[PDB]
């Protein structure tokens, strides 16, 4: 199957009857109001817009955006420095040197993201084990310095600590789906 | 008195023009399925003082380029014709009779090119010397018909005043006789003042204030210029504010009319243009400036001179 | 005012991406491809997946094969309607842009609530796909192909019959047919001058076989005869989705070995050897076989292809990525010969300069 | 919507008709209610010019009244 | 008095500088798309007063939307120096940003800002175009804080 | 939708075909939101016998 | 009659915001008014309105209340705001608001959300998180 897409040049005799037509198509304009009295029709139409701040516009609950750490519904922080949500980071963005807690246990004593690095990619919500780090619906965090999307840790629970009664809903739409 | 009647002649028309560059970007988003201007104020009408006081904010672009003496001329020049274009043209009764009035607009229309050269001229660079050289050539050839078209449409008038086509429009208007003069002087009307499909200076850094003030300023006018002429509103002198108030609507259609047209086409390739103005026009118009030149002597008679 | 002699000075944009994926491993590196076409993402990742499944010796399943052409010819729609109308700002038309801009953010939601983000959607893995779709999206794309093919002749009421579209665009760029092969168009670019060539019918190799779709062959080359090859693509899209839509088979997704594609996250939970493959995967990943393959797919643009090059290390050695404007582009100053400026602007357009795949 | 580009319309469609009515009514407040007498040919002019040497040299009055 | 009322025009005076502002909206990537789907009708532009395509020598702001290499930024700096001097600047993009992918290569700079100034920076990938547009109405508000005629009066 | 049953005949005119039941946007009777939670089918090989990985 | 229905209907959008200032402030607030169904009314002021008869990005708005923590929330609107609950509501990933599905209380949750604090005081500022890795020395202060 191949479609001549323009094949109609055939002398069919034009006549009077017809190729004045042609020229009725011209210097009586009208293929030019055929293209006019379209647009003519989307001003009377329903204008999609929405006024942004007051009318924010449809997502779904897996929506790629700004990290947090999670915590388990007992504190108890949910991240354990396994060192697979960098290997597989392809920015190379992060660095989560740890260590023992002093009761024994294993936890961070660091983790990072640049989130201008950080393509948000999704790598590193569902490489998680544990999901212990996820990538919630924030997309409302941009900043007037470069510096303070250098996210550490501490604002990346207390984001974590912020957003858990969302993402845990949201979440709750996506276990048992991926 | 009379500084008076210019206090209502300016005044109650650069409040219109800013609001025709709202209302262009409010149609044609509509055209373009969107609103437009609403958080400026109360549904964008508040646009355009912003807009204003926003470049005449402007911090102080360096004067390069020149003697100043004439980067200063190129706007206030343009702009001050666009002004004085509006003054003959008779509302019911003009602010000013000019018996030569329709004679008057062509050269005062005409004569603002001098700020599309020396801003071509002064602006020292090799590319915008031939860049607004073309919207030149464009502008000129686009002039003869803006002539012809409005000539051979008065003979079957009488003198080169306006105030005459109010009465030679009782019972009828000039859109019938010659709608291909209108068709033609339509475009004639793109033409110069090219917010048109054809653009061709989109395709004067500091001051677009002036420019961007007459460029929509003349098409207020050179819409509403098209009205008195061929789409005759009602006199009737008795109540003749009436005519205004239908001389208004037409000069609307016909400025809701060109932002119809941006947003429908693209623009047009500066070789057509002279096709389209010395093979199709031009050729096609000397024939109805020699036919109404026989009209009257084949029909019956002709026009008088008041 | 009249060109004779033109030059780009392509390298505004060069990253090393070829370079860069050197360093990183497969996994590690598929949405580098999401890139190239900025404007047509899966159909990359529809590329680098085979290039991958060739190595590896592997079929996905027909599940993820299925939907791998779904998205696969709603890519194809994206960039048409991304130089279908910035072929039309740039020679001046500026509304159907915005009338397809918002039908074409009505085609990266179907991304957004499919994959995790609207454009770069990593969503389109070696090992087919990384996860299925949910309930609330198939009964959507039927209201919407089926309002589309209206908005497209919606369209063409008013271009494809606009003398400021036809004596802009007709008889410009006259490209010969055998010069082109010269060149290598092997796109649009060639079919818009009656060289019949599809490798989706002349090399099928997805589930493209039961499709009975058609090829808008373009005689009389010219930028009009490739622009309807480019509307009539969105059409027989569609016929290709209500055929790619109405058949889906219930089936599986991210292959079934644990290997090639990481398992099902409740079942690396449990599962201890899902567990491990989960740790490797996202760490070393796949270990592929050396070898070699230069693969294709006729993208909106054409013939993009890529040489992967591999190595018994689970990272690449040297891929390369065929962009088919590439080719497009060298022709610039040959097929803008007796022209002048004003269309040159129409031959970016009706050469698809989706810059990302001429950069690197 | 639709119409809410009216009152950018109406705004300026409240701005044009001012110097069609008002110069009507700047004209009708000087010349005493009658219209400017407008003066295209020479003759327009000598019966304006007579009728200014008529009385105090505004010239849109006396009539009858004498003789 | 004068103190008040001048605070009282600062807020005037940078609300006509707000209300319409005229970007210079580069290309150059994939986060360039977005801009256009905010030119499109669900997340318009054109309701703030931001103007779609403005020229650069008359604009107000700039708006760098993707990787910015090493060959193009003599290119990119000599537009900044051509604006005027209320130009303020916007960075799209984790390219643009700090080079999100990309950092480490070497035909690329690791930053805008390592060239020019930068007013607002903007997270994401493809940054959503309402995640644009939540970032230039924080620009938006930038300037209603800042208040130059408040410390000129101080001068 | 507040179509007046006037401009429906206004832009059918002006455009041509029936649009309101073809029209650009959407209103209803479309992904209703939070759909059950679905038990996900299986791949093979999940068949605990002859499954090994020679024979794939 | 056709045209007046839509007037009759169009009418109590104005008188349908209980005084003129209750409605003289939307218009100025967010330039809409549209009559709406209400779910919400968040602590500090939230209201979350709705009509599903409208297009589907405006089917749920929000009205933010003034008075946020000491910020004057009239002009200065943002969408940082919309706490982790209606948050999820309003960008149509769901159906349900969370007054009939609240979320769980998990005793380590904010009680009160901080909007984007773009450049004021109480924002975020890096660290180098490593306890310095490293321990030099120290010299007796016993001469010889
Ligand atoms: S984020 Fe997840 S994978 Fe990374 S260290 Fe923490 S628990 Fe391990
Ligand atoms: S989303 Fe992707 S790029 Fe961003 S931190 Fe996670 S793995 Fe890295
Ligand atoms: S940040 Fe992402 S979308 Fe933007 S230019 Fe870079 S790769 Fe493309």
């Amino acid at each position: 199957t191949y479609k001549y897409v323009n094949k109609k040049e055939q002398e069919s005799e034009v006549d009077m009857k017809s190729a004045t037509d042609n020229a009725a198509r011209i210097l009586m304009w009208t293929e030019l109001i055929r293209g006019l009295g379209m647009t003519l029709s989307y001003l009377f139409r329903e204008p999609a817009t929405i006024n942004y701040p007051f009318e924010k516009g449809p997502l779904s609950p897996r929506f790629r955006g700004e990290h947090a750490l999670r915590r388990y519904p007992s504190g108890e922080e949910r991240c354990i420095a396994c060192k697979l949500c960098e290997a597989i980071c392809p920015a190379q963005a992060i660095t989560i040197e740890a260590e023992p807690r002093a009761d024994g246990s294993r936890r961070t004593t660091r983790y990072d993201i640049d989130m201008t690095k950080c393509i948000y990619c999704g790598f590193c919500q569902e490489a998680c084990p544990v999901d212990a780090i996820v990538e919630g619906p924030n997309f409302e965090f941009s900043t007037e310095t470069h510096e303070e999307l250098l996210y550490n840790k501490e604002k990346l629970l207390n984001n974590g600590d912020k957003w858990e009664a969302e993402i845990a809903a949201n979440i709750q739409a996506d276990y048992l789906y991926r | 008195m009379f500084f008076i009647n210019i206090l209502t002649l300016l005044v109650p028309i650069l409040i219109a023009m800013a609001f025709l560059t709202l209302v262009e970007r409010k149609i044609l988003g509509y055209m373009q399925l969107r609103k437009g201007p609403n958080i400026v104020g109360p549904y964008g009408i508040l646009q355009p003082f912003a807009d204003a006081m926003k470049l005449f904010m402007k911090e102080p672009m360096r004067p390069l380029t020149t003697s100043m003496s004439l980067f200063i001329i190129a706007p206030t020049l343009s702009l001050t014709l666009a002004l004085s274009l509006w003054v003959p043209l008779p509302m019911p009764h003009p602010l000013i009779n000019l018996n030569l009035g329709i004679l008057f607009i062509l050269a005062t229309s005409s004569l603002s090119v001098y700020s599309i050269l020396w801003s071509g001229w002064a602006s020292n660079s090799k590319y915008s010397l031939f860049g607004a050289l073309r919207a030149v050539a464009q502008t000129i050839s686009y002039e003869v018909t803006m002539a012809i078209i409005l000539l051979s449409v008065l003979l079957m008038n009488g003198s080169y005043s306006l105030q005459t086509l109010i009465t030679t429009q009782e019972h009828m208007w000039l859109l019938l006789p010659a709608w291909p003069m209108a068709m033609m002087w339509f475009i004639s009307t793109l033409a110069e003042t090219n917010r048109a499909p054809f653009d061709l200076t989109e395709g004067a850094a500091g001051p677009f204030a002036l420019f961007f003030m007459a460029e929509y300023t003349n098409i207020i006018l050179m819409n509403a210029l098209t009205t008195i002429i061929f789409l005759g509103p009602l006199y009737y002198i008795n109540l003749p504010e009436l005519y205004s108030t239908n001389f208004m609507m037409e000069a609307l259609l016909l400025s809701s009319t060109f932002l119809w047209i941006r947003a429908s086409y693209p623009r047009f390739r500066y070789d057509q243009l002279m096709h389209l103005l010395w093979k199709n026009f031009l050729p096609l118009t000397l024939a109805l400036c020699m036919w109404h030149i026989s009209l009257p002597i084949f029909t019956a008679g002709v026009p008088p001179y008041m | 005012e009249m060109v004779r002699k033109c030059d780009p000075h392509i390298g505004l944009l060069h990253r090393g991406t070829e370079k860069l994926i050197e360093y990183k491993t497969y996994l590690q590196a598929l949405p580098y491809f999401d890139r190239l076409d900025y404007v047509s993402m899966m159909c990359n990742e529809q590329a680098y997946s085979i290039a991958v499944e060739k190595l590896l010796n592997i079929q996905p399943p027909p599940r993820a094969q299925w939907i791998r052409v779904l998205f696969g010819e709603i890519t194809r729609i994206l960039n048409h309607i991304m130089a279908v109308t910035t072929h039309a700002l740039d020679i001046g038309a500026m509304t159907p842009f915005f009338w397809m801009f918002e039908e074409r953010e009505k085609m990266f939601e179907f991304y957004e609530r499919v994959s995790g983000a609207r454009m770069h959607a990593a969503y389109i893995r070696p090992g087919g796909v990384h996860q299925d779709l949910p309930l609330g999206l198939l009964d959507d794309i039927y209201e919407f192909s089926k309002n589309f093919s209206l908005r497209i002749d919606e369209v063409e009421e008013m271009l494809t019959n606009n003398r400021i579209w036809r004596n802009r665009t007709v008889d410009i760029g006259v490209v010969t047919a055998e010069d082109a092969l010269n060149y290598g168009f092997s796109g649009v670019m060639l079919r818009g001058s009656g060289i019949q060539w599809d490798l989706r019918k002349t090399q099928p190799y997805d589930v493209y076989d039961q499709v009975e779709f058609d090829v808008p062959i373009g005689s009389r080359g010219d930028c009009y005869d490739r622009y309807l090859c480019r509307v009539e693509e969105m059409r027989q899209s569609l016929r290709i989705i209500e055929q790619c839509l109405n058949k889906m088979p219930p089936g599986e997704i991210k292959v079934d070995d644990a290997k090639v594609s990481p398992p099902k996250r409740a079942e690396m939970k449990t599962s201890m050897e899902s567990l491990i493959h989960h740790f490797k995967l996202y760490t070393e990943g796949y270990q592929v076989p050396p070898g070699a393959t230069y693969t294709a797919i006729e993208a909106p643009k054409g013939e993009f292809g890529v040489y992967l090059v591999s190595d018994g290390s689970s990272r690449p050695y040297r891929c390369k990525i065929k962009a088919p404007g590439f080719a497009h582009l060298a022709g610039l100053d040959k097929m803008s010969k007796g022209h002048m400026l004003a269309d040159v602007v129409a031959i970016i357009g009706t050469q698809d300069i989706v810059f990302g795949e001429i950069d690197r | 919507m639709w119409f809410e580009i009216l009152p950018g319309l109406a705004i300026m469609g409240v701005c044009l008709v001012i110097p069609g009515v008002s110069t009507a009514y700047i004209h009708k407040f000087t010349n005493g209610g009658k219209e400017k007498r407008v003066a295209r040919v020479q003759y327009q002019w000598y019966l304006m010019e007579r009728d200014r040497r008529i009385s105090g040299v505004n010239r849109y009055y006396v009539s009858k009244g004498l003789e | 008095r004068a103190e008040y009322v001048v605070t009282k025009l600062d807020d005037l005076i940078n609300w006509a500088r707000r209300s319409s502002l005229w970007p210079m909206t580069f290309g150059l990537a994939c986060c360039a798309v977005e801009m256009m789907h905010m030119a499109a009708p669900r997340y318009d532009m054109d309701r703030f007063g931001v103007v779609f395509r403005a020229s650069p020598r008359q604009a107000d702001v700039m708006i760098v939307a993707g990787t910015l290499t090493n060959k193009m930024a003599p290119a990119l700096r000599k537009v900044y120096d051509q604006m005027p001097e209320p130009r303020y600047v916007v960075s799209m993009g984790s390219c643009a940003n700090g080079g999100g992918y990309y950092h480490y290569s070497y035909s690329v700079v690791r930053g805008c800002d390592r060239i020019v100034p930068v007013d607002i920076y903007v997270p994401g990938c493809p940054p959503t175009a309402e995640a644009l547009l939540y970032g230039i109405l924080q620009l938006q508000r930038k300037i209603k804080r800042e208040q130059k005629l408040k410390i000129w009066y101080r001068r | 939708a507040s179509a007046t049953r006037v401009i429906q005949k206004l832009r059918n005119w002006a455009s041509g075909q029936d649009l309101q039941a073809k029209l650009q946007l959407r209103y209803q009777e479309i992904a209703k939101r939070t759909q059950p939670p679905p038990k996900l089918p299986v791949g093979p090989s999940h068949k605990l016998s002859n499954n090994y990985y020679c024979t794939r | 009659m056709e045209l007046v229905e839509v007037l009759k209907r169009g009418v109590q959008q104005v008188t349908g915001h209980g005084g003129l200032r209750g409605l003289l402030r939307v218009f100025f607030r967010a330039n809409d008014i549209r009559i709406g169904t209400l779910v919400g009314e968040d602590k500090y002021g939230n209201k979350y309105y709705e009509d599903n008869k409208q297009f589907f990005g405006r089917h749920r708005w929000v009205i933010y209340t003034t008075e946020m923590n000491g910020k004057n929330t009239f002009w200065d609107v943002d969408g940082s705001m919309v706490p982790p609950e209606w948050h999820r509501w309003l960008h149509c990933m769901t159906d349900d608001p969370p007054t009939t599905n609240p979320p769980t209380a998990r005793k380590f949750i904010w009680t009160n959300h901080k909007f984007n604090v773009s450049a004021t005081p109480e924002q975020y500022v890096p660290y180098s998180t490593t306890r310095k890795k490293i321990h030099e020395w120290v010299p007796p202060s016993t001469p010889y």
